[PDB]
C-alpha cells in the first residue's frame, strides 16, 4: 500500500549511453564507491561485485555482496543483460526479489570507472537509482572525480549519491 | 522480467479536470456495491468469479471490501481503499493491501447504474499501460449502460474487444461473501 518512499518528483533524466558497449571487457570485479541509496540493495558497506561474462547468452552473471547496515555479510545473486529493443550500454537486471529495472551505463572506461544509471519514470515522478563502480575499492579514488562529472553533464546532481564506506573491515569474496 | 503488460505507447489523453469538478461534490453517490461487469486483462485482480465490490465512504475516502472466487476456486475477500490521489493530480488513487496504489479516473458514472473505470501510467522509452473496468450497480448489466461505457472508451481510445465479462449471476455465492 501507497507509493514506494523512493518515488520523488520528476521524470527520469534522459542520460547518455556509452558507445561501444563491449561487455566482454566489463567484465571482473568492480566496487561500488557512491551510490544513490537504493532500497532493494540490503548491503550498504564493502559493496563489491564480480560480473561474470556469458557469451551464449551475452549477457552478465552477477554476484554482489558485501555487509548489511546491522553488520551481516550478505551475497546477491542476479543477471544483468542487453536487450533486443537497445544498445547494449542499456541494459536490464534480472534480480530474484526486485523489479526488472534498466542498467544504463553512461560512460565507462572499463579499466578506470563505470557510471551506471537507472530509474524508471512513472507518470511525472521518477524511482531513481545510480551507481559509480570503480575498479579500484578507493572511495575517494579517481572514479568518482570522473563519474560526478558525467552524472551533472547527464542531469543527474550528483549530490544525490552518498559514498559506500570501503574500510579495514572490508572482505571482499564475491 | 518486464510485465507483459508494459507495452508501447502513451496513455491517453482524457479530460481528468472536468471530471474531477463534476464528480468531487458526489463522492459519497459512489459509496455502495459495486458488481464487476467484465476488466480488460488485469493481473491484480486475485478474484475471477461474482466480483462484489462495496464501497464504504467516510467523508474524504472510500474502504473497499471485495469479494468472490479466486481464480484457485476459493472464496477471496479482498481488503482496499480508493482516497484522493496525495499529489494533488485530479484523480484518486485506489490501494488494496498487499499492493502499491494506483490512479483510477471515473470516466463516466450515473452512480446508480454503470461506472467505467480507467486507470493509466506513461514510463520512460515510451512504455506505459493500462487497465480498465466497468462497474454495474446490479450482477447484470443492462446492454443499454454497456454501450454507455463501450462509447466512451472508444473516445479515449481503448480497444473494447479487450474486456472480458466477468461472471456474475445467480451461480454466485453473493449471500455467502456478504459475510466476507
Ligand atoms: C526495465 C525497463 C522498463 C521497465 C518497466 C517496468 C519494470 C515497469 C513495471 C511496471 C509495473 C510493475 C506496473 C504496474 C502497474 C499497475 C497498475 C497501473 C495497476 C492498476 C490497478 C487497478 C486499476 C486495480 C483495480 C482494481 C479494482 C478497480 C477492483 O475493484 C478490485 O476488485 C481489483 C483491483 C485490481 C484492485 C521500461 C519500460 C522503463 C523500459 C526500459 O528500457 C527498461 O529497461
Ligand atoms: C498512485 C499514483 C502513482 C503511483 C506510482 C507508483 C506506485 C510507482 C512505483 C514505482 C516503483 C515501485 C518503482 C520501482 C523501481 C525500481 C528500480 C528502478 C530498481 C532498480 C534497482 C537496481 C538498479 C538494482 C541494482 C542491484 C545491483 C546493481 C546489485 O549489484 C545488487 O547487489 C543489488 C541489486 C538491487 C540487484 C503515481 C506516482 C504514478 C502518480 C499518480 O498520479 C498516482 O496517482
Ligand atoms: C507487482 C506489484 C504491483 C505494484 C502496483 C502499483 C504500480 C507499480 C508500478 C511499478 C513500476 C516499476
Amino acid at each position: 500500500d501507497g507509493i514506494p518512499s523512493f518515488v520523488t518528483a520528476g521524470k527520469c533524466a534522459s542520460v547518455a549511453n556509452q558507445d561501444n558497449f563491449d561487455l566482454r571487457r566489463y567484465a571482473g570485479r568492480w566496487y561500488q564507491t557512491h551510490i544513490i541509496e537504493n532500497a532493494y540493495q540490503p548491503v550498504t558497506r564493502c559493496i563489491h561485485s564480480n560480473y561474470e561474462y556469458s557469451t551464449n547468452d551475452y549477457g552478465f552473471k552477477v554476484t554482489t555482496a558485501g555487509f548489511n547496515p546491522n553488520d551481516e555479510y550478505l551475497k546477491i545473486d542476479f543477471k544483468v543483460y542487453p536487450t533486443k529493443e537497445f544498445p547494449a550500454a542499456h541494459m536490464l537486471i534480472d534480480a530474484p526479489s526486485v523489479f526488472a529495472a534498466p542498467y544504463e551505463v553512461i560512460e565507462t572506461d572499463y579499466e578506470t570507472y563505470s557510471c551506471v544509471y537507472s530509474c524508471i519514470t512513472t507518470d511525472n515522478y521518477k524511482s531513481e537509482f545510480a551507481f559509480v563502480f570503480s575498479r579500484t575499492p578507493q572511495t575517494s579514488g579517481p572514479a568518482v572525480e570522473k563519474t560526478a562529472a558525467v552524472f551533472n553533464k547527464n542531469g543527474v546532481e550528483f549530490s544525490k549519491f552518498v559514498p559506500v564506506s570501503h574500510t579495514a573491515e572490508c572482505v571482499y569474496r564475491a | 522480467k518486464i510485465p507483459n503488460f508494459v507495452v508501447p505507447g502513451k496513455c491517453a489523453s482524457v479530460d481528468r479536470n472536468k471530471l474531477w469538478a463534476e464528480q468531487t461534490p458526489n463522492r459519497n453517490s459512489y459509496a455502495g456495491v459495486w458488481y464487476q461487469f467484465a476488466l480488460t486483462n488485469n493481473p491484480y485482480q486475485l478474484i475471477e468469479k461474482c466480483v462484489r465490490n462495496e464501497y464504504s465512504f467516510d467523508g474524504k475516502q472510500f474502504v473497499i471490501k471485495s469479494t468472490g472466487i479466486a481464480y484457485d476456486g476459493n472464496l477471496l475477500k479482498r481488503n482496499g481503499k480508493l482516497y484522493p490521489n496525495p499529489f494533488g493530480e485530479p484523480h484518486l488513487s485506489i490501494d488494496y493491501e498487499n499492493s502499491f496504489a494506483a490512479p483510477l479516473v471515473i470516466l463516466e458514472t450515473d452512480y446508480s447504474n454503470y461506472a467505467c473505470l480507467y486507470s493509466c501510467i506513461d514510463y520512460n522509452f515510451g512504455y506505459h499501460s493500462d487497465f480498465s473496468f466497468i462497474f454495474s450497480r446490479s450482477a447484470n448489466l443492462a446492454d443499454q449502460y454497456v454501450k454507455k461505457c463501450e462509447a466512451a472508451f472508444k473516445n479515449i481510445n481503448v480497444d473494447t474487444t479487450r474486456f472480458v465479462k466477468t461472471v456474475q449471476g445467480s451461480s454466485c455465492p453473493y449471500d455467502t461473501q456478504k459475510t466476507v
